[PDB]
């Protein structure tokens, strides 16, 4: 759902992905409602656009 | 309306085999994936959150594999408490299906 | 959140059948409440899910014009009244809070179907 509705990754691309944990940077006692995304699209995604 | 048909539910296997419970599809949907189970006399229970996710509180016995017009429930090794009825969930208008399961 | 369904109704035809479901705890608006019918000789089938605040009350085929569904704005209790009793209305009714879009917080797309009718 992230590789078809928000941003896909080409098979032949340079570089890679670095990831970590954001429990001490994103979690709040009032809830995490500020962040938004997309999860509905009729078709697939062309490379590198928003 | 329309009917989302299925293969017959006369599926049975011994302990240690692979079950191939089949739910067909005439269309394709993504965010409506999910299965329900029902033993006779008790409340229904959700089987899977989606196709790629499992319920919080289920083992890896039930595996739901499906991305297009076919959907399968697969068992690595069967359990004596598997005797229930399984129903796949498709389409926004939600046509429910038929399910029956008994090892014999 | 926990759902408690209503008791048994009158089996004699000529009147209406009413099913009630109470969601004790977690009374949140815009959560759909779906009703399902289970038979000994037939699989379960969907009829409708009620949304309290948006007002959309989309039904399914072959029972339109015979059902009236109401619910409180802050969820709580929900009632379904069905008229025209016939000889093929022997079944059991279950209710589940159907996981739809939430406009107030956009929080959960599908929390997990854990609440259901206990069975009467």
């Amino acid at each position: 759902n992230i590789a078809d509705y928000n941003y896909k990754l080409p098979d032949d691309f340079t570089g890679c992905v670095i990831a970590w944990n954001s429990n001490k940077l994103d979690s709040k006692v009032s809830g995490n409602y500020n962040y938004l995304y997309r999860l509905f699209r009729k078709s697939n995604l062309k490379p590198f656009e928003r | 309306d329309i009917q989302m048909t299925q293969s017959p539910s006369s599926l049975s296997a011994s302990v240690g085999d692979r079950v191939t419970i089949t739910c067909r599809a005439s269309q394709a949907i993504r965010n409506d994936l999910g299965w329900y189970q029902q033993k006779p006399g008790k409340a229904p229970k959700c089987l899977i959150y989606a196709a790629s996710s499992l319920q919080s509180g289920v083992p890896s016995r039930f595996s739901g594999s499906g991305s297009g017009t076919e959907f399968t429930l697969t068992i690595s090794s069967l359990q004596p408490e598997d005797f229930a009825t399984y129903f796949c969930l498709q389409q926004n208008i939600y046509p429910r299906t038929f399910g029956q399961g008994t090892k014999v | 959140v926990q759902l408690v369904q209503s008791g048994a109704e009158v089996k004699k035809p000529g009147s209406s059948v009413k099913v009630s479901c109470k969601a004790s705890g977690g009374t949140f608006s815009n959560y759909a409440l779906s009703w399902v019918r289970q038979a000994p000789g037939q699989g379960l089938e969907w009829m409708g899910g009620i949304i309290p605040i948006f007002g959309t009350t989309n039904y399914a085929q072959k029972f339109q014009g015979r059902v009236t569904i109401t619910a409180d704005e802050s969820t709580s209790t929900a009632y379904m009244e069905l008229s025209s009793l016939r000889s093929e209305d022997t079944a059991v009714y279950y209710c589940a809070r159907l996981d739809g879009y939430s406009f107030g917080h956009d929080r959960y797309y599908q929390d997990g179907m854990d609440d259901w009718g206990p069975g009467t």
